[PDB]
RNA sequence: CGUGAGGGAAAGGUGAAAAGAACCCCGGGAGGGGAGUGAAAUAGAGCCUGAAACCGUGGGCUUACAAGCAGUCACGGCCCC
RNA sequence: GAAUGCCGGCAUGAGUAACGAUAAAGAGGGUGAGAAUCCCUCUCGCCGUAAGCCCAAGGGUUCCUACGCAAUGGUCGUCAG
RNA sequence: CGAUGUCGGCUCGUCGCAUCCUGGGGCUGAAGAAGGUCCCAAGGGUUGGGCUGUUCGCCCAUUAAAGCGGCACGCGAGCUGGGUUCAGAACGUCGUGAGACAGUUCGGUCUCUAUCCGCCACGGGCGCAGGAGGCUUGAGGGGGGCUCUUCCUAGUACGAGAGGACCGGAAGGGACGCACCUCUGGUUUCCCAGCUGUCCCUCCAGGGGCAUAAGCUGGGUAGCCAUGUGCGGAAGGGAUAACCGCUGAAAGCAUCUAAGCGGGAAGCCCGCCCCAAGAUGAGGCCUCCCACGGCAGCCGGUAAGGACCCGGGAAGACCACCCGGUGGAUGGGCCGGGGGUGUAAGCGCCGCGAGGCGUUGAGCCGACCGGUCCCAAUCGUCCGAGGUCU
């Protein structure tokens, strides 16, 4: 169980065996090891990784001390990969080989306050035939006096996206260690520039 | 959503917003400094900077392009003869926007000055 | 629609509970380094017309 | 992208010239047929004394579509019409000629006889 | 980081420079590698370029021809490795970048609208005169 | 209008 | 109010006496603070008395794990006499 | 203490809906205690078988000028029917 | 009855199981395949049309299947209004008549503002014994849960033949779900061009307004998108249901049971994805500040830190969140590139002229990828611990 912190660059397609393969390009490494959660100290196993250097004259004293105890320069981000104990002190793209399958976690693009048709694929109303100001409305939200209420988890309008999403079992199309590049076939959550996490797959 | 869209709307339709920019342009280039609302000011910088830059180039094409917006030959001649030579060695930033301390009384509007630079 | 309407008059307690979020915040003000007057930051001093060390505006 | 109500030209010499899809024969509830899919259709226009007449409920296989179809090599192909060839329950064409080009996808779907009778496979 | 460069750096392994320049309105032959049953052959497709949509490595172009009574539009990736070669058959001169309107023209209506581009014909005849 | 015609 | 026939309101009280507040102050004014009058000025003209709903300011006790026709019975804590 | 009672006063809903044609505004100067809203200038937009002009009904000083801004004006007001 | 709106549809679900399909079984007048019947099973699924206001039903074409019922015949402060259910009119019929008919026919006003509960989202407050900045554990919730076809096994087992498997293996679909924009396909209110009428600048040339809130037309980046792309349902472990056992008395035999032990479902628990310590039972780890000054308290100055303000943001209704604030590339400008448009103006030449040709893939040029301190994030202000009791 291995992971790395990353950055979604953008999409393209490459050509492999006379097939066009859409890819998302991710800048993964290098991720220095900042803290090691152990069963003795913390109750579980995990590495705290770091990612992207930060202006040392921009990192407050509580974080300065934390980096110091590891002997690492200030990084912009800390994230834990759970159940990962890499041998070295720096995780790079070369933990992945082409052909391996990975799960990728990013923050979806935010639709803001979203209607029931965009958020939940509701059917809306008719656009003619007498329909009266309900073309995008959800219709009924319940029954009558029994139960006289609205279910919890009811699908309604509200904020949509800008949430944690994991897409699973993406094929690794290439590793370019000279540039810390990881090509993964298909779509990855979030905008270009967004932070993402690449873990070995959990599908068998 | 508005993801990566450039340009304020200023609650004007397409032709009203262009004329607003053109009129502000004429006024600023006429007096060298104007007061508007902060949002209008900030939008004015780009519009006027582009006309000043074309006036730095100073060819007939530039003059005719600027006239599409400014319309007033006397004012363009001023822009080409008096305004633009001030900026021959300045690479952008031909205008500055400074925010004013006090809001308009009738609608609380925050005001700013927009001026051509030295 | 069928003209929704308040079922009960709001109590003095509930009306004022609703207004627990209405207090004004005081203006953010800083001393002007030229004339020492209190003015909003990042605005031209309305008292001596200075900003960024130099005089910009007649006051 | 053929569905019920879609009209299709008939790219064969069965006698039918226009047919109207009434079913996409691809599972319980497929929305659309593309090239290589079989539909059920009624014959809306025939020429006199051909094999099939107006009013017949026939099977056909879509051979051309106006919606472009995408291919693994990253390319696509689009035709000016929607056209099908009428078959029996053995994928075999009920006429003896195929008119106009047909998509190469038919070969992979086992409509070989149609591929050979076609004047061009694109 | 420069995200644009990193993508261009990914695509660089697949960018082609062997193919000739052409424009909408040019009549072009795309010798294209095709698979069929067991063997893979070369199938020429020749027609009018009606569209070039540009996105660097991701640019594609659309070629239109009439085959046995039916119009056929074929979209190609300009940097595909299945394109063996592209031969300019004829230079035509369009007044616009997208030629969708020729879908609605008779054959002589098209010949009148995309007249031969004598200027670029001469540019092509002048070139090839190498030694 | 008037009333719902419960007739 | 109604074309019209016709319908048809609300609205009383400074003080014994105007002695109805010169003049100064803040304010464009309104209004107020002083001065002055008066036995009395929360009798100052928006004037006798000035209830209640209703609104506000200050203080005592109390309240952010809690289930309520809002009280009552009991005990404890704090504040006051 | 109740009569969907009567007259009046004051609450709630609520700082909520709305502020009355989507023809449209911008800036400079002036006046003033105060100016998006008044005056002047330039730019812009709208009507133009009218959103221009002249009669008749009806209305009855709304006209012109000076001085005003408590209220009236759906905001403001130095402007105004 | 000082009103509990009444059919059907649409939308949106949710539940029961007497189960339509999918999974597991027993019996069979079960050879195989296919069925019949009963048992277990509600996880998921349960199509598109023709007719009728219809519910229902019949029909068409499919399907694994086209289930049955409850939720005020679920859902009109969510929509419809065909029907029914006022006032008009007419037919049949009844009545001398006025009129009458769950008989028919054509028509016929369905009310901007949500106070409380509930629901979807998002904050503010205080709390979690010192106060902070980070990183987390996961109690407990939620999402998901479908299925078909072909091929191999094997034309084998079975069967006179027709036909045709179990088990095990492989490939490819349909619908659904989540995310995404490289491709395909949309949009792209001013990014480019072309065009008419009119008025104007400045006469020509060149332009500007208006013709919509783009005058019209041909195109169109980024973004947002599906028709496009990737990925998901699992696998696996555990405990079971019906059912099938092993061993085994009571009852010398027998018995799945009384002691004990196996096997066994798309279902149950865990596993996957998401939320989550207001989990007041307020958890854990890493780091930072620290015993300041005056009568569990007290009020002042600080600390680590935080907020205010400002430049912004694929974050966003406000709020929040995230990035930056001159030791700076945050926005604006400028420059380079991408991209769109498709060869500007001016001049030169050809034509009588409309035009044409050349300069020239020119000119213009939103958002995209970068660079550059030219312009603006100046200057600062305010909160903020001294840690209760055995
Ligand atoms: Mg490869
Ligand atoms: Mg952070
Ligand atoms: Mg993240
Ligand atoms: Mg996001
Ligand atoms: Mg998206
Ligand atoms: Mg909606
Ligand atoms: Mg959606
Ligand atoms: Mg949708
Ligand atoms: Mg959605
Ligand atoms: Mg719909
Ligand atoms: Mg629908
Ligand atoms: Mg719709
Ligand atoms: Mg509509
Ligand atoms: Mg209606
Ligand atoms: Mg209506
Ligand atoms: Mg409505
Ligand atoms: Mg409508
Ligand atoms: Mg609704
Ligand atoms: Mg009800
Ligand atoms: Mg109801
Ligand atoms: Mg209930
Ligand atoms: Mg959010
Ligand atoms: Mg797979
Ligand atoms: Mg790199
Ligand atoms: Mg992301
Ligand atoms: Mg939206
Ligand atoms: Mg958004
Ligand atoms: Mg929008
Ligand atoms: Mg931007
Ligand atoms: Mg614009
Ligand atoms: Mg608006
Ligand atoms: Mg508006
Ligand atoms: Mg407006
Ligand atoms: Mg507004
Ligand atoms: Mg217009
Ligand atoms: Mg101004
Ligand atoms: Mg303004
Ligand atoms: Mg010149
Ligand atoms: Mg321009
Ligand atoms: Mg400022
Ligand atoms: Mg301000
Ligand atoms: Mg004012
Ligand atoms: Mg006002
Ligand atoms: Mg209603
Ligand atoms: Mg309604
Ligand atoms: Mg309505
Ligand atoms: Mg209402
Ligand atoms: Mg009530
Ligand atoms: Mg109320
Ligand atoms: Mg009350
Ligand atoms: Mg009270
Ligand atoms: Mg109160
Ligand atoms: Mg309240
Ligand atoms: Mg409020
Ligand atoms: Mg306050
Ligand atoms: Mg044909
Ligand atoms: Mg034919
Ligand atoms: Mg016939
Ligand atoms: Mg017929
Ligand atoms: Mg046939
Ligand atoms: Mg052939
Ligand atoms: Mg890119
Ligand atoms: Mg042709
Ligand atoms: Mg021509
Ligand atoms: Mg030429
Ligand atoms: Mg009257
Ligand atoms: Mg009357
Ligand atoms: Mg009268
Ligand atoms: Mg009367
Ligand atoms: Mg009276
Ligand atoms: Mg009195
Ligand atoms: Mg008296
Ligand atoms: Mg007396
Ligand atoms: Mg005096
Ligand atoms: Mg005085
Ligand atoms: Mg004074
Ligand atoms: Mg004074
Ligand atoms: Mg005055
Ligand atoms: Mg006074
Ligand atoms: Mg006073
Ligand atoms: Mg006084
Ligand atoms: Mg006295
Ligand atoms: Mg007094
Ligand atoms: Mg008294
Ligand atoms: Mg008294
Ligand atoms: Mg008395
Ligand atoms: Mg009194
Ligand atoms: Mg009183
Ligand atoms: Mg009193
Ligand atoms: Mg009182
Ligand atoms: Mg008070
Ligand atoms: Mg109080
Ligand atoms: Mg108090
Ligand atoms: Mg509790
Ligand atoms: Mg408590
Ligand atoms: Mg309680
Ligand atoms: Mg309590
Ligand atoms: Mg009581
Ligand atoms: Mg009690
Ligand atoms: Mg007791
Ligand atoms: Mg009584
Ligand atoms: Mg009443
Ligand atoms: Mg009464
Ligand atoms: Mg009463
Ligand atoms: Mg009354
Ligand atoms: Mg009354
Ligand atoms: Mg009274
Ligand atoms: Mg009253
Ligand atoms: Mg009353
Ligand atoms: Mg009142
Ligand atoms: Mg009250
Ligand atoms: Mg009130
Ligand atoms: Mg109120
Ligand atoms: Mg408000
Ligand atoms: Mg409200
Ligand atoms: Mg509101
Ligand atoms: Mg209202
Ligand atoms: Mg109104
Ligand atoms: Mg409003
Ligand atoms: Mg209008
Ligand atoms: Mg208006
Ligand atoms: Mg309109
Ligand atoms: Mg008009
Ligand atoms: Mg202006
Ligand atoms: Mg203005
Ligand atoms: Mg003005
Ligand atoms: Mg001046
Ligand atoms: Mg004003
Ligand atoms: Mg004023
Ligand atoms: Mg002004
Ligand atoms: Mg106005
Ligand atoms: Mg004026
Ligand atoms: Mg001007
Ligand atoms: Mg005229
Ligand atoms: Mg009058
Ligand atoms: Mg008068
Ligand atoms: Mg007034
Ligand atoms: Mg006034
Ligand atoms: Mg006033
Ligand atoms: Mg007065
Ligand atoms: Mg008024
Ligand atoms: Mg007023
Ligand atoms: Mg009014
Ligand atoms: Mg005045
Ligand atoms: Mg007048
Ligand atoms: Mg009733
Ligand atoms: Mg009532
Ligand atoms: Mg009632
Ligand atoms: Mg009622
Ligand atoms: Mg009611
Ligand atoms: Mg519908
Ligand atoms: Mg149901
Ligand atoms: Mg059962
Ligand atoms: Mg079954
Ligand atoms: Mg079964
Ligand atoms: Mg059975
Ligand atoms: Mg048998
Ligand atoms: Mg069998
Ligand atoms: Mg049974
Ligand atoms: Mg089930
Ligand atoms: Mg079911
Ligand atoms: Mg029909
Ligand atoms: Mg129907
Ligand atoms: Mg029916
Ligand atoms: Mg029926
Ligand atoms: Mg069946
Ligand atoms: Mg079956
Ligand atoms: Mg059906
Ligand atoms: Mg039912
Ligand atoms: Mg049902
Ligand atoms: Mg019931
Ligand atoms: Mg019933
Ligand atoms: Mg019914
Ligand atoms: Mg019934
Ligand atoms: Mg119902
Ligand atoms: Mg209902
Ligand atoms: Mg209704
Ligand atoms: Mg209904
Ligand atoms: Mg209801
Ligand atoms: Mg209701
Ligand atoms: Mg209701
Ligand atoms: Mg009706
Ligand atoms: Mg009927
Ligand atoms: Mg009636
Ligand atoms: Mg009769
Ligand atoms: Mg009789
Ligand atoms: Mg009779
Ligand atoms: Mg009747
Ligand atoms: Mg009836
Ligand atoms: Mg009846
Ligand atoms: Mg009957
Ligand atoms: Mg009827
Ligand atoms: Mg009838
Ligand atoms: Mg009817
Ligand atoms: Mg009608
Ligand atoms: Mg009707
Ligand atoms: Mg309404
Ligand atoms: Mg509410
Ligand atoms: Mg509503
Ligand atoms: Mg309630
Ligand atoms: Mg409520
Ligand atoms: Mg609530
Ligand atoms: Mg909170
Ligand atoms: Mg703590
Ligand atoms: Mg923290
Ligand atoms: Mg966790
Ligand atoms: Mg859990
Ligand atoms: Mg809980
Ligand atoms: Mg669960
Ligand atoms: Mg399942
Ligand atoms: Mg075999
Ligand atoms: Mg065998
Ligand atoms: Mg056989
Ligand atoms: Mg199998
Ligand atoms: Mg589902
Ligand atoms: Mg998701
Ligand atoms: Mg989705
Ligand atoms: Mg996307
Ligand atoms: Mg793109
Ligand atoms: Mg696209
Ligand atoms: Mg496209
Ligand atoms: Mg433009
Ligand atoms: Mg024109
Ligand atoms: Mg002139
Ligand atoms: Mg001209
Ligand atoms: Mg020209
Ligand atoms: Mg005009
Ligand atoms: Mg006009
Ligand atoms: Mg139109
Ligand atoms: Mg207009
Ligand atoms: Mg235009
Ligand atoms: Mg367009
Ligand atoms: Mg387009
Ligand atoms: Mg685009
Ligand atoms: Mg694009
Ligand atoms: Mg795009
Ligand atoms: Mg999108
Ligand atoms: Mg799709
Ligand atoms: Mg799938
Ligand atoms: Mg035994
Ligand atoms: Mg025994
Ligand atoms: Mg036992
Ligand atoms: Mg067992
Ligand atoms: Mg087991
Ligand atoms: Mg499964
Ligand atoms: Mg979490
Ligand atoms: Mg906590
Ligand atoms: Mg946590
Ligand atoms: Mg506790
Ligand atoms: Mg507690
Ligand atoms: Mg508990
Ligand atoms: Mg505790
Ligand atoms: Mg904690
Ligand atoms: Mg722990
Ligand atoms: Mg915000
Ligand atoms: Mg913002
Ligand atoms: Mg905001
Ligand atoms: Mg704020
Ligand atoms: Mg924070
Ligand atoms: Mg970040
Ligand atoms: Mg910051
Ligand atoms: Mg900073
Ligand atoms: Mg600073
Ligand atoms: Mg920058
Ligand atoms: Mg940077
Ligand atoms: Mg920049
Ligand atoms: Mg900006
Ligand atoms: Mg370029
Ligand atoms: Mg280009
Ligand atoms: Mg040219
Ligand atoms: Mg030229
Ligand atoms: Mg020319
Ligand atoms: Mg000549
Ligand atoms: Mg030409
Ligand atoms: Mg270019
Ligand atoms: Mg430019
Ligand atoms: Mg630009
Ligand atoms: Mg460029
Ligand atoms: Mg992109
Ligand atoms: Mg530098
Ligand atoms: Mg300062
Ligand atoms: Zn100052």
């Amino acid at each position: 169980m291995k992971g790395i912190l990353g950055v979604k660059v953008g999409m393209t397609r490459i050509f492999r065996d006379d097939r066009a393969v859409p890819v998302t390009v991710i800048l993964a490494g290098p991720c220095p090891v900042v803290q090691r959660r152990t069963p003795e100290k913390d109750g579980y196993t995990a590495v705290q990784l770091g990612f992207l250097p930060q202006n040392p004259k921009r990192v407050n004293r509580p974080l300065k001390g934390h980096f110091a105890k590891a002997g690492v320069e200030p990084v912009r981000i800390l994230r834990e990969i759970r159940d990962f104990n890499p041998e070295g002190d720096t995780v790079t793209v070369e933990i992945f080989k082409p052909g391996e399958r990975v799960d990728v976690t990013g923050t979806s693009k935010g639709r803001g306050f979203a209607g029931v048709m965009k958020r939940w694929n509701f059917a809306g109303g008719p656009d003619s035939h007498g329909a009266h100001k309900i073309h995008r409305h959800p219709g009924s939200i319940g029954n009558r006096k029994t139960p006289g209420r609205v279910y919890k988890g009811k699908k309604m309008a509200g904020h949509y996206g800008a949430e944690r999403v994991t897409v699973m079992n993406l094929e690794v199309v290439d590793v370019i260690p000279e540039e810390n590049l990881l090509l993964v076939k298909g779509a990855v959550p979030g905008p270009n520039g967004g932070l993402v996490i690449v873990r070995e797959t959990k599908k068998a | 959503m508005r993801h990566l869209k450039s340009g304020r709307k200023l609650n004007r339709h397409s032709s009203h917003r262009l004329a607003l920019y053109r009129n502000q342009a004429k006024s600023l280039l006429t007096h060298g400094r104007i007061t508007t609302t902060v949002p209008k000011a900030k939008e004015l910088r780009g519009f006027v900077d582009h006309l000043i830059h074309l006036a730095k180039r100073g060819d007939l094409h530039a003059r005719r392009l600027v006239l599409r917006d400014l319309q007033d030959v006397k004012l363009v001649r001023k822009l080409f003869d008096e305004i633009a030579p001030r900026y021959r060695d300045r690479q952008g930033g031909y205008t500055r926007v400074l925010k004013l301390a006090e809001r308009r009384r009738g609608d609380g509007a925050p005001l700013a000055l927009v001026e051509l630079v030295e | 629609a069928k003209h929704p309407v308040p079922k009960k008059k709001t109590s003095k307690a509930r009306r004022d509970a609703r207004r627990s979020h209405h207090a004004l915040t005081p203006p953010t003000l800083v001393p002007c380094p030229e004339c020492k007057a209190m003015k909003p930051p990042h605005t031209v001093c309305p008292e001596c017309g200075y900003y960024a060390g130099r005089k910009v505006l007649e006051v | 992208m053929i569905q019920p109500q879609t009209y299709l030209e008939v790219a064969d010499n069965t006698g039918a010239r226009k047919i109207m899809c009434i079913r996409v024969l691809k599972g319980s509830n497929a929305k659309y047929a593309t090239v290589g899919d079989v539909i059920v259709a009624s014959v809306k226009e025939a020429i006199p004394r051909g094999a099939v007449k107006e009013g017949d409920v026939v099977k056909a296989v879509v051979v051309r579509t106006k919606k472009e179809i995408k291919r693994p090599d990253g390319s696509a192909i689009r035709f000016d019409d929607n056209a099908a060839v009428i078959i029996n329950n053995q994928l075999e064409p009920r006429g003896t000629r195929v008119f106009g080009p047909v998509a190469r996808e038919l070969r992979e779907k086992g409509f070989m006889k149609i591929v050979s009778l076609a004047p061009e496979v694109l | 980081m420069n995200r644009g460069a990193l993508i261009k750096l990914v695509e660089s392994r697949y960018v082609r420079t062997d193919l000739p320049e052409f424009r909408p309105g040019d009549t072009v032959r795309v010798s294209y590698k095709v698979k069929e049953g067991n063997r893979t052959r070369i199938q020429d497709f020749e027609g009018i370029v009606i569209r070039i949509r540009r996105n660097g490595f991701n640019t594609t172009f659309t070629v239109r021809k009439v085959s046995y009574g039916v119009g056929v539009e074929r979209i190609f990736p300009l940097h595909s490795p299945l394109i063996q070669k592209i031969d300019i058959v004829q230079r035509g001169r369009a007044r616009r970048a997208k030629l969708y309107f020729i879908r609605n023209l008779s054959d002589r209506e098209i010949r009148r609208k995309l007249r031969a581009d004598r200027k670029r014909i001469d540019q092509d005849r002048a070139a090839e005169r190498a030694a | 209008m008037t009333h719902s015609m419960r007739c």
